[PDB]
RNA sequence: ACAGGAUCAAAUCUUCCUUGAGCGACUCGACAGGCAAAAAAAAAAAAAAA
RNA sequence: UUUUUUUUUUUUUUUUUUUUUUUUUUUU
């Protein structure tokens, strides 16, 4: 519920495309999440679930 | 008359020349900054925005009752100037015993008004609190009444009788004491009961005529 | 600027080019201009939160005297080892104790340890082990603005003692504090006092032209000292005093005295550091009136030297920045596709060197032979060959200048002392020569370039080329010889003599230069004038033209072919390894122009000998000339027929300017 | 740092020096230069909870409104709250948003607390607060506060400190009775507080027994109703009462529990923050919504004796 | 900290691993302030310069 | 201008408000 308020149409649209629920087949490791989603899921969790970037560096002359 | 006077060159050249160097860093310096702010933003996130809003903070000043009374008055005063507006007439001048018709509204609902009349009594001179009282006679029964000035239910107000005179101005104006005498406060120099037998006095207030 | 230091890292032809270690400068350094700064206020009110709390006579942290080289000994048993210790070893042994004259004498009638050198009786020994002089002053922290020149001028009087640095140091930076004020005279005294006291005993570079004090002698076969403490690379004043400075001569400028204007000048030359508001206020003083004339002799070049100096650098700095400021601009793509679419010398006012020029005119009698070439090496530098710009008038005002001088000459005086010296004043006379040279070489090209839309200097001339020859031909016999490129184990090479072998390499190559030149001046002269320059000009950038012709010399023929006599014998017995990077191709060209009609010259000239030294030099520097000299070296080789085997392997295979176009 | 003498005139002249009233404008238009780039609109949940702010007291008023009620406001004034960082159950281990409020001179801020506002990039803060909100609620960081997140006509929680008394007996504390005046009566009994235990059944006394000492100073909340608000000089209208001195610092959130449940149901409230569009202007000043019935109706109420 | 390491090797802008949880977070290293004068309901208000 | 009820406002939160104490330091 709090997921499909909050992304985008284009990837609104697709939710609803996939035959069932896309938590019990993310839960269950029968479907991959994109970015856009992980993001929500993981501001609705409040913990990342993955490796994110870190944008820094110095660059070596 | 900014600065004191510098033996600087006048020439149109060497102003040119001149000119070219004050833009030079002066673009580089936008540069710099531009970076290290996007640098900051991409790395930690950290903004800062311009004020939105006057505030001490905003100048660099702490917080200070007399801050605080001064925007206290600037709210009184542009309250003032903003209900002046609302009213369809304008106040009459009066003073304490001038007779006045006040009309005002009842029930905004019911369509019910109300004319009052008396003679002032007491005209409580302030900002934004003032208000007038208001006293009469109805069948032998005395009633009083103290209206604010500043209303917006005030329908009309009219004086029926006045007594312009040097009197009313004199008790329409805040006088100063004469002289410092009142520190003496006579009404303190009071005896003991308990207190040792100083004179003929009896307990209580003395006297001043011996 | 980040893309800007890659791009020199990643070059492969940019190079540090430096004949002597003495060659290399400090950077050049531009001072913006002075703007209120608030925001400086507020930061210096975070500096003293905890004022009230501290020491109110000794705030600021302690001096430590400078560490040792070698580790102290284990037990630290310096009084009973009784061995003498230095000022700064006695005083960080003593826990940094004073010890004044009377107390210094007491212990060395009694102990051993403080019977040093440094340990003078009648003068003692300061916290930080000063001592000979700096241990009977204050420091210079707690001295009053009002006794700081004073101060200054009895100190400047007084690896040994190391502890100077300190008390110099402490000095410098009360200087900076108390700037605001201090007079405005005493504040030049000042800054001239650490001047001298940052660059004692130094040595000047043999390209520079602009120079403090002139060399004397020193009471070594030669007499030069050279101290790498003391190089030139090091900057006298840091630039903080200078830039803090900057705004007080701005408010006072005509407060100053010429005296105190010409020290200010060099002060800031010697430094290096430039200022555009302060160099135009200068500038727009100073005139003629028919005041400069206030101006000495003495100062006069001194002030037009620093100027000079400084206004080059300006405008070559500035040329710098101009294409620099292209890519900080931002261009938009509308911009692009729209272009796309599309796609299918003079730093010298001249009233100012008009009464440089009349000065030099009115007074030409009154110049010594250094103050004259000084001044004289620094007008030429706006002349040029290339064709406000000064006038016909002005140039020949200094033209006769330089008649009247030379005529006035006396010829040495000195009895021909130190040997540093007689090169020193060698090569002053060859500069001489060379603005002498330029002066004829500009008048003869404007009239001749004017002439078709529509003062006897030879004679002056001629007595220095021969007072060249006679003095390179003493001075070579005189001098030692060293080993050659060309031919405990270790070949002895004395620094100290390459110093004035290059001089006197550089002097001859000025000759050289300015014989050429004239012969360019003279046949200006009246085929059509635009032919003519068209001629000059060619044989300037370096292409095809007609071969050069001594007879066109005419007077000056004898003293030409002396001064090639001279220089062959001196690059016989002394190679080629000293001569000047930035005047090498003149070399060639006047032995290309002395192959001409020749009798006996043919087998001296080959054509180890001068000129297989010359090539030897030329294949070795050939990573540091520019298209211009090595043009003009091609098509020299070429006029003479000469043919090596090494230089033309260089000469066609190692240049893209020149080998890949026809 | 004057005399008392020079302070008390000091007091009187004051008025006498103070500046002309701003122009306070009708409307008010917003920029990129006032917005932050990471601010979103995000959809609440039903385990969503917003963040505070804080405030300082500067007096009462009395206010009108549209049906002609005076009522009394308490004036309070966000001195420039701007969040500092945030707090991560990876990081630290809890959900928080730190925000600072007020100036301090240069010359009192130790070194370590400037080398945190260097990093900040703000100028040096009074105070510094912290609050518990949910993961969805976190505001980026350098995000400036506004009058706007609180909707005119909703409840609100304000806590703050009491004023001071210094010491007090047990009749002016907590208002004891005493004794009479008369008819027989020691002196000391007058206001004696009598009885403070039981016989030697019970030898001790209990705890937390009414007692004489210094009053005042205590933590106390309440409960208050936006009634007007200034997007200008940044001004909130409270009505009721809060506690502590005029300058004080005050903490107000959101209504929690009946509160929130009777008076905040129905009320549209922007969860995140107050997020602007470019290119729309927006209200300056801001009034709470007048009742549906006529205050001024007296019906009849029937009296019948049984 | 893009600090270290592997690879027939990454969109601008690190594919992946190590740092036990990069010392609870930030920051400082001449950091920090007890007492005195003056002021002083809590609290706040003084840049240094005898 | 101050104090006070004789005036005014609230009657909500309790994993809340608040606080004197960073703890891999098993012989200071």
């Amino acid at each position: 519920k709090f997921v499909r308020l909050n992304v985008s149409e284009a990837q609104r649209q697709e939710i609803k495309n996939w035959p069932g629920s896309v938590v019990r087949c993310i839960e269950n490791g029968a479907c991959i999440p994109s970015r856009e989603l992980q993001s929500r899921l993981e501001q609705v969790v409040g913990v990342p679930l993955t490796r994110r970037k870190k944008r820094a560096g110095n660059r070596r002359l | 008359l900014l600065q004191p006077p510098q033996c600087l060159p006048r020439a149109p050249s060497h102003l040119a020349k001149l000119m070219e160097e004050e833009e030079r860093l002066r673009l580089y310096r936008h540069l710099k900054k531009e970076e290290r702010d996007a640098a900051t933003l991409n790395k930690f996130g950290i903004w800062a925005g311009e004020p939105i809003a006057d505030t001490p903070a905003a100048k660099m000043q702490p917080l200070v009752a007399r801050t605080c009374r001064q925007t206290m008055r600037h709210l009184q005063q542009i309250e003032i100037e903003r209900l002046d507006k609302q009213r369809n007439f304008q106040v009459p001048l009066f003073g304490p015993g001038d007779l006045m018709e006040v009309k005002y509204e009842l029930s905004r609902s019911q369509q019910t008004f109300a004319t009052f009349q008396g003679y002032c009594v007491e005209v409580r001179k302030k900002r934004l609190n003032s208000s007038f009282v208001l006293r009469n006679s109805y069948e032998g029964i005395g009633v009083e009444q103290r209206i604010p000035l500043y209303s917006p239910r005030i329908i009309s107000l009219k004086v029926v009788s006045s007594c312009a005179s040097p009197t009313q101005d004199f008790l329409l104006e805040r006088h100063k004491p004469l002289t410092r005498d009142y520190r003496y406060k006579w009404k303190y120099n009071f005896r003991g009961r308990w207190s040792r037998r100083i004179g003929k006095h009896k307990p209580g207030i003395r006297s001043v005529e011996k | 600027s980040v893309a800007s230091r890659i791009h020199f890292l990643n070059s492969r032809t940019r190079f540090q080019t430096a004949v002597h270690a003495s060659d290399v400068a400090p950077p050049f350094l531009l001072l913006p201009l002075a703007s209120p700064r608030p925001l400086l206020a507020y930061h210096h009110r975070f500096r003293t939160r905890n004022r009230k709390r501290g020491s109110r006579f000794h705030p600021h942290p302690l001096p430590l005297p400078p560490p040792p080289l070698s580790p102290p000994r284990s037990d630290a048993a310096h009084l009973f080892a009784g061995k003498p210790l230095a000022a700064s070893a006695v005083s960080t042994a003593a826990g940094q104790q004073t010890l004044p004259p009377p107390l210094l004498r007491h212990l060395q009638g009694l102990f051993p340890v403080f019977r040093g050198p440094e340990c003078d009786p009648s003068c003692g020994v300061g916290p930080a082990g000063e001592a000979a002089g700096l241990a009977l002053l204050p420091p210079p922290s707690l001295v009053e603005p009002r006794h700081l020149e004073d101060l200054a001028r009895r100190a400047l009087q007084a690896g040994a003692c190391k502890s100077d640095r300190l008390f110099w140091r402490e000095l410098a930076a009360r200087v900076e504090k108390v700037r605001d004020l201090l007079p405005i005279e005493s504040l030049v005294r000042l800054l001239t006092i650490l001047t001298l006291n940052g660059a004692s005993g130094t040595v000047r570079p043999v390209k520079q032209i602009f120079q403090a004090f002139e060399t004397q002698d020193e009471d070594n076969r030669t007499g030069l000292r050279l101290a790498s403490e003391t190089l030139p690379c090091v900057r006298p004043l840091p630039p903080r005093l200078l830039l803090a400075s900057t705004r007080e001569f701005l408010e006072d400028l005509k407060k100053l005295s010429p005296p105190a204007t010409a020290a200010l000048a060099a002060t800031f030359a010697w430094s290096n550091c430039a200022s555009s508001a302060l160099l135009f206020a200068l500038m727009e003083r100073w005139a003629w009136r028919q005041h400069l004339g206030d101006f000495t002799p003495a100062d006069f070049a001194l002030f037009v030297s620093a100027l000079g100096h400084l206004l080059s650098q300006q405008e070559a700095t500035h040329v710098k920045y101009s294409r620099q400021a292209r890519h900080l601009r931002e261009i938009s793509g509308k911009q692009i596709m729209a272009a796309f679419r599309e796609q299918k010398a003079w730093h010298f006012t001249a009233a100012f060197f008009d009464g440089c020029c009349r000065f030099m005119a009115t007074r030409a009698e009154s110049f010594s032979l250094f103050s004259f070439a000084s001044a004289a090496r620094t007008l030429v530098e706006n002349l040029d060959a290339v064709a406000a710009c000064p006038t016909p008038d002005s140039v020949e005002a200094l033209a006769k200048a330089i008649s009247l001088f030379v005529a006035s000459w006396d010829g040495g005086d000195k009895t021909h002392g130190r040997l540093a010296t007689r090169a020193a004043n060698l090569l002053l006379v060859a500069r001489l020569l060379r603005a002498a040279s330029q002066c004829e070489l500009y008048i003869h090209l404007h009239r001749a370039l004017r002439l078709e839309a529509e003062v006897d200097t030879v004679g002056a001339c001629k007595t220095l080329l021969e007072h060249i020859s006679c003095e390179l031909g003493l001075l070579h016999s005189e001098l030692e010889a060293l080993p050659l490129l060309n031919s405990r184990g270790f070949v002895h090479i004395s620094p100290d003599t390459v110093y004035v072998r290059n001089e006197l390499l550089a002097a001859a190559g000025e000759s050289a230069a300015a014989v050429v030149r004239l012969h360019h001046a003279k046949s200006l002269l009246q085929l059509s004038t635009g032919a003519r320059v068209d001629r000059v000009k060619r044989w300037m950038r370096g292409q095809q033209a007609e071969r050069m012709q001594l007879e066109t010399l005419g007077e000056l023929k004898s003293e030409a072919e002396h001064l090639a006599d001279a220089i062959d014998r001196v690059l016989r017995e002394r190679g080629a390894a000293g001569l000047p990077t930035e005047q090498l191709a003149d070399l060639m060209e006047v032995f290309a122009l002395c192959v001409g009609d020749k009798r006996v010259s043919q087998t001296p000239e080959e054509t180890l000998s001068s000129l297989q030294a010359l090539s030897s030099e030329i294949v070795r520097r050939y990573a540091a000339l520019d298209v211009n000299q090595k043009r003009r070296i091609k098509w020299a080789t070429r006029q003479m027929d000469w043919k090596d085997p090494y230089l033309n392997h260089c000469l066609g295979r190692f240049t893209a300017a020149v080998t890949r176009q026809r | 740092y004057d005399s008392r003498w020079v302070k008390r005139l000091d007091r009187l002249r004051e008025s006498k020096f103070y500046d002309p009233a701003p122009i306070i404008k009708e409307e008010e238009i917003l920029e990129a230069d006032k917005i932050h780039p990471l601010l979103k609109k995000v959809t609440p949940s039903w385990n969503s909870r917003r963040t505070g702010l804080l405030a300082y007291k500067i007096g009462m008023m009395s206010l009108w409104d549209g049906w002609g009620e005076r009522h009394a406001v308490t004036v309070c004034q966000v001195d420039r709250c701007v969040v500092m960082d945030q707090r991560t159950l990876d990081k630290d281990g809890y959900e928080a948003c730190v925000m600072g409020i007020g100036y301090k001179p240069i010359h009192k801020v130790t070194k370590p607390m400037l080398g945190v506002y260097i990093r900040s990039q703000i100028e040096p803060k009074s105070r510094i607060a912290e609050f518990k909100c949910s993961s969805d609620c976190l505001l980026p960081v350098g995000h400036e506060m506004s009058v706007r997140h609180f909707t005119p006509g909703q409840q609100v929680f304000v806590s703050g400190w009491s004023k001071d008394k210094g010491y007090l007996g047990v009749k002016k504390r907590w208002g004891f009775a005493g004794q009479n005046a008369s008819h027989g009566v020691e002196a000391k009994a007058h206001s004696s507080p009598g009885s403070i235990g039981q016989s030697k059944t019970v030898n001790v006394v209990w705890r937390f027994k009414k007692m004489a000492g210094h009053a005042g100073g205590d933590p106390r909340v309440v409960n208050c109703k936006v009634f007007r608000i200034e997007a200008q000089r940044n001004l909130i209208f409270l009505k009721g009462c809060v506690p502590g001195y005029k300058g004080s610092l005050i903490k107000i959130s959101d209504a929690r529990g009946k509160t929130h449940h009777r008076h905040n149901r129905h009320i549209p409230l922007h969860f995140p923050t107050f997020v602007p569009e470019p290119g729309v202007s927006y209200p300056v000043t801001l009034e709470c919504p007048d009742a549906e019935q006529d205050p001024f109706l007296y019906p009849e109420i029937a009296i019948a004796d049984k």
